[PDB]
């Protein structure tokens, strides 16, 4: 069969993945979308603020960077939505279905924008 | 000796001798008649 | 426990210009002579590919050593 | 009793043949009524390295 | 699927069948040649278009011809 | 000769495994199974890379595409002088048998085969492309 | 009458360079992936 | 003169060019000894430079505003004003040699086609035959024309292979 390897087949690694929102079955797709969106949204603000074109402005740097992070989350939400449209047109997990993914994309937008907003509040 | 003279008759050997001769003739002509541009 | 020793064969090959006058002698395919210009390139491409001329490792090693 | 004699030279008339309008030597002629009985050999090989080919009676004519 | 055609100049050498790396061709009885056999192409849906058969045909011009056509998972030679 | 029936419980060669094996295609579209009898345990080369030991008696392998199965068949037949046969297996459980289609390898002529895609003309006697134009689809003169 | 407002580039450049391409790409991606009935 | 050109012997720019080249050589000369090896070589170069500029002026070439010789290619203008040696005469000089080489090679190629194994006579040259044909090529224009009139120069259209059409 496939080449067995500790990275591919280990107990500690398997348990960690099984607890991630993507692999945690039994949770509504919308809730998983919010949980995933919040994590990525919070991180997405970092690089924009520190290395953006307005990074050296004292107070505008925080606003401009976070506002650009919010924009990227919006673009990503569109990518999630159209992916579901193309992939699911006609199985065990509800997420991998036309109905499930549409809820998942909506949750990501809500969670992602909340994470970006929450990141801004931490700064000020 | 027949085979050796046959080897000298191979295409690469003939070309080397022929162009060595041809080049030498042209080089020698330009040594005694330097800078020919017009027949005159 | 094969002892380390000098081992040679006497007069393995004859020194003659006969094969100098027969291009492609080293290979069975090219020994028949040219029919297309592709033969000429094949002669130079495979000249030093000893491992394909013969399947005998001893003959291959002796050519490498003298080359 | 059918086709040219063995060893004679014939000119090929198949337009799609590598040896169209070229002369080859007849090796044998099948007498079993096959589609292409005549076998011709050529001194110059084609692009695949082949020097022999089968031709029908009407695809080959005597040299000149 | 590609298109593979056998023409009546086949001499039944079987070289095309041996060359084919997907068992697309086979030999069948015939009366049009000395060998009394002809090449056949019953399984062209498995043909990939390598043209190893054409490389192996002795007749001039070829007696087996491959015309590349519509692509698919099998003809595109994909394992994924 | 009758069409063989595949035995899914046939033992497989001694192979550690590799990354060149089946992919997600096998679970969704199809895969191929090759089986043969081995006179003695021997080492052969996997078309996916590496070396495997064939058990004495029946052996079974699974491959991702047909060409891989027929590549192993050429090795076993030509070098070890065996006689393998392989199938096409679908995810629904259906099994299709092929090579040898009629039990005799295609290189050998066999009575009962029906000629297919045979044109009773030469390549030079095809019609011109203009005469097969507007036939509803791109059609070569050889097709008609 | 013809002269557009002085702020026209501010709206149309982002609109035609960032917004319409996004909708156009989404429209095309969905279209090509769409399966026949 | 012709096309607005002027004889190099009467050209101001042509004369100035010679001084520039000699001045460059003289500048390098004064860093050596009187009769050292480098000095002798430089003096030899200057002699050839002076000879070259005298020869081109003596040849009656035409110089442009650049002060460099220009050649006349029209046969009518060349023969009209005595410039036949620039292009016109060398034209028939080259063709004789070019036809010589080509005619000799064609004779050899025909000669070996009659042999049992023509291919082996091409990689391994038949030197005795080649030398024989090399000398007889001096009369190629006469032999070439006579073949044309007797109709044995060209192959018949029916003996040449061509692709389907
Ligand atoms: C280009 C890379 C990059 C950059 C420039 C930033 C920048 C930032 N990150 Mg981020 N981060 C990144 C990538 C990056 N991160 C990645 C790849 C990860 C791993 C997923 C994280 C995980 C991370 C965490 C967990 C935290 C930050 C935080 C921070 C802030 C740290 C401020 C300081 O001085 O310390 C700042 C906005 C901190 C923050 O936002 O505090 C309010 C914070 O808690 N980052
Ligand atoms: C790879 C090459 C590269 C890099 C490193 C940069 C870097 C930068 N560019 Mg430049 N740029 C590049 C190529 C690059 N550029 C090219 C090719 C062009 C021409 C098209 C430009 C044109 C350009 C412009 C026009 C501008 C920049 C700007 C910037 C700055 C901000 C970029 C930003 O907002 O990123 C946002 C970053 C992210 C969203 C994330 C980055 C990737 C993260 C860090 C990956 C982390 C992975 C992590 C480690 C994985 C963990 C796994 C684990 C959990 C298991 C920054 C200094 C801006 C500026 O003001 O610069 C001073 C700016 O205005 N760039
Ligand atoms: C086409 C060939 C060719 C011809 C027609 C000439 C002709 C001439 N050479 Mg030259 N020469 C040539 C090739 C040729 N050389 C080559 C290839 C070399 C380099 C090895 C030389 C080296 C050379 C020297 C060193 C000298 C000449 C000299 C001469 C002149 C008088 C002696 C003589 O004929 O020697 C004929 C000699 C050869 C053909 C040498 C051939 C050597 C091998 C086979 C190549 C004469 C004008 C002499 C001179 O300057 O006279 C005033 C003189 O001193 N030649
Ligand atoms: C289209 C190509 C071309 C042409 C037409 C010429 C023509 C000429 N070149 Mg140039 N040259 C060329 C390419 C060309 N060159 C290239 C590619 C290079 C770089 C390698 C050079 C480098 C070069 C140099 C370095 C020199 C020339 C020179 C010459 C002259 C030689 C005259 C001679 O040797 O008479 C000799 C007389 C003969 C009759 C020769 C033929 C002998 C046979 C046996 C006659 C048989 C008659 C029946 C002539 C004007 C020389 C010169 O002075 O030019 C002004 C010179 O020094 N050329
Ligand atoms: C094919 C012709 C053509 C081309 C290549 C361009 C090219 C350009 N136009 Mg122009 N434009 C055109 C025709 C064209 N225009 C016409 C017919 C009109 C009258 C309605 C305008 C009105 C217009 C405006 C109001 C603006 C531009 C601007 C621009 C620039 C950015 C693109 C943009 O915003 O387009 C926008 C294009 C339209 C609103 C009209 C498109 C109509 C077709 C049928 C769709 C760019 C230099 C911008 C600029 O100058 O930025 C500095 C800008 O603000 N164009
Ligand atoms: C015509 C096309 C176009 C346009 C209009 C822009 C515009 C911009 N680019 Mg560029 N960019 C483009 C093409 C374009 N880009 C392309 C093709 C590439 C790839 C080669 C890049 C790569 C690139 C990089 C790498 C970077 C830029 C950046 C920027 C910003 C520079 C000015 C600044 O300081 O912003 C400051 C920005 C703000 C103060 C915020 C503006 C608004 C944000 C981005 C979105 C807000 C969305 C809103 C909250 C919610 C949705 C609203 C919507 C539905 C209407 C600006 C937003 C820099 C930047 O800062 O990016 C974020 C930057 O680093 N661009
Ligand atoms: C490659 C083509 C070509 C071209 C464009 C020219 C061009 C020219 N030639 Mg030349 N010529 C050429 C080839 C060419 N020639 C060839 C191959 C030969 C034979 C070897 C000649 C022989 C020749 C002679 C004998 C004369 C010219 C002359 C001329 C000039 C005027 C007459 C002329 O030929 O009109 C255009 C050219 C053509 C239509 C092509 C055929 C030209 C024939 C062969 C010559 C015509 C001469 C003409 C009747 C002279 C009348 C007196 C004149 C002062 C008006 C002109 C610069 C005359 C001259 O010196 O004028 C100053 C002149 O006397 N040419
Ligand atoms: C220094 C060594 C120079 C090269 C000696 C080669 C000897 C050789 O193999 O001779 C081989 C032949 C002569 O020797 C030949 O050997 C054959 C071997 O099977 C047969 O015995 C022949 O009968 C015999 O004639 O050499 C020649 O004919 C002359 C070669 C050219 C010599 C002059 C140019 C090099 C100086
Ligand atoms: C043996 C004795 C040999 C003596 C000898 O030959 O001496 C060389 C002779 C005579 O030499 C001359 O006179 C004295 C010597 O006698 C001098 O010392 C010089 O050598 C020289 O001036 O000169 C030539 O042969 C010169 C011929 C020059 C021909 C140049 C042709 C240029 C035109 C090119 C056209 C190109 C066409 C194609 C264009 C296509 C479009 C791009
Ligand atoms: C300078 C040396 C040139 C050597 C040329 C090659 C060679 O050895 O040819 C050797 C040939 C001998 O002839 C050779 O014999 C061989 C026998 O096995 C083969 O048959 C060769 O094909 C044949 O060319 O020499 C000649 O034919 C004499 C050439 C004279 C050239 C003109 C000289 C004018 C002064
Ligand atoms: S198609 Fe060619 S290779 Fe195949 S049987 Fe016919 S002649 Fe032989
Ligand atoms: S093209 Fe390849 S797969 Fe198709 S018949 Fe020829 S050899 Fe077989």
């Amino acid at each position: 069969g496939m080449l067995e390897t500790p990275v591919t087949s280990a107990p500690i690694v398997a348990t960690y993945l099984s607890n991630l929102p993507a692999y945690r079955t039994g949770v509504a797709p919308v809730l998983r979308g919010v949980e995933i969106g919040l994590a990525h949204g919070f991180l997405l603000a970092g690089p924009f603020i520190k290395l953006g074109p307005l990074r050296n402005v004292p107070e505008t740097a925080e606003i401009a960077g976070s506002l650009s992070a919010a924009g990227l989350v919006l673009i990503l939400a569109l990518c999630l939505s159209i992916y579901g449209s193309a992939q699911f047109q006609s199985a065990r997990d509800p997420l991998f279905s036309a109905d499930g993914w549409s809820e998942f994309a909506a949750g990501f937008l809500v969670g992602g924008e909340a994470g970006v907003a929450w990141a801004y509040v931490c700064t000020q | 000796m027949k085979d050796f003279t046959t080897y000298l008759s191979t295409a690469p050997v003939i070309a080397t001798i022929w162009f060595t001769f041809t080049a030498g003739l042209l080089i020698e002509i330009n040594r005694y008649f330097p800078d020919p541009l017009v027949f005159s | 426990a094969k002892k380390v020793k000098i081992a040679v064969d006497r007069n393995p090959v004859e020194t003659s210009f006969e094969k100098w006058a027969k291009p492609g002698h080293f290979s069975r395919t090219l020994s028949k002579g040219p029919n297309t210009t592709t033969w000429i390139w094949n002669l130079h491409a495979d000249a030093h590919d000893f491992d394909s001329h013969t399947s005998d490792l001893e003959e291959i090693s002796r050519k490498v050593f003298s080359a | 009793e059918v086709g040219p004699k063995r060893g004679s030279l014939v000119k090929i008339l198949r337009p799609e043949s590598y040896w169209f309008n070229q002369v080859g030597k007849v090796v044998s002629v099948d007498q079993s009524g096959v589609r292409y009985p005549v076998v011709v050999r050529f001194e110059n090989q084609n692009y695949a390295g082949v020097t022999t080919n089968n031709y029908a009676l009407d695809e080959v004519v005597a040299a000149k | 699927a590609h298109i593979v055609k056998i023409y009546d100049t086949c001499i039944g050498c079987t070289q095309c069948v041996r060359a084919c790396p997907l068992d697309v061709l086979e030999m069948v009885p015939w009366d049009g040649c000395k060998a009394s056999q002809m090449a056949s192409a019953p399984r062209t849906e498995d043909c990939v278009g390598c043209k190893r058969c054409e490389t192996a045909c002795p007749t001039d011009f070829l007696s087996v011809r491959v015309y590349l056509g519509s692509e698919s998972t099998r003809s595109m030679g994909l394992s994924y | 000769w009758t069409v063989p029936t595949l035995n899914p419980d046939t033992p497989s060669p001694i192979f550690g495994g590799s990354t060149g094996g089946l992919l997600r295609k096998a679970q969704t579209e199809e895969f191929y199974v090759i089986t043969w009898e081995a006179k003695k345990e021997q080492i052969f080369e996997m078309p996916t890379g590496g070396a495997a030991i064939m058990r004495q008696g029946p052996n079974l392998l699974k491959f991702g595409k047909k060409e891989q199965c027929l590549a192993l068949t050429t090795q076993l037949r030509n070098k070890f002088k065996l006689t393998p046969c392989f199938y096409r297996v679908f995810p629904d459980g259906k099994v299709q048998y092929l090579h040898p289609a009629d039990g005799v390898y295609p290189e050998k002529v066999n009575a009962g085969r029906v000629g297919a895609n045979q044109n009773m003309r030469r390549i030079g006697q095809n019609v011109n492309p203009i005469k097969v134009k507007f036939s509803g689809r791109m059609m070569s003169p050889a097709e008609i | 009458p013809f002269v557009p407002p002085s702020w026209a580039p501010s709206v149309f450049v982002p609109l035609t360079g960032l917004v319409l391409p996004a909708i156009a790409m989404a429209t095309l991606f969905v279209y090509i992936e769409k399966e026949a009935p | 003169d012709i096309a607005g050109l002027t004889p190099c012997s009467e050209s101001k720019a042509y004369a100035k060019l010679e001084k520039k080249e000699l001045k460059t050589l003289e500048k390098r000369l004064k860093q050596y000894e009187a009769d050292s090896a480098p000095a002798v070589a430089l003096k030899a170069t200057m002699e050839r430079t002076k000879a070259r500029f005298a020869n081109y002026a003596k040849a009656g070439l035409l110089c442009g505003n650049d002060g460099l010789p220009h050649l006349i290619a029209d046969p009518g203008l060349a023969l009209k004003y005595g410039h036949a040696g620039e292009v016109f005469i060398p034209t028939f000089g080259f063709l004789y040699v070019a036809g010589y080489i080509g005619y000799v090679g064609r004779q050899y190629l025909i000669a070996v086609k009659g042999e049992a194994k023509p291919t082996d006579k091409e990689i391994i040259i038949d030197v005795p035959l080649a030398t024989k044909l090399a000398w007889q090529g001096a009369g190629w224009p006469l032999a070439a024309v006579q073949e044309l009139q007797r109709g044995t120069l060209l192959e018949k259209e029916e003996n040449i292979t061509v692709s389907p059409r």
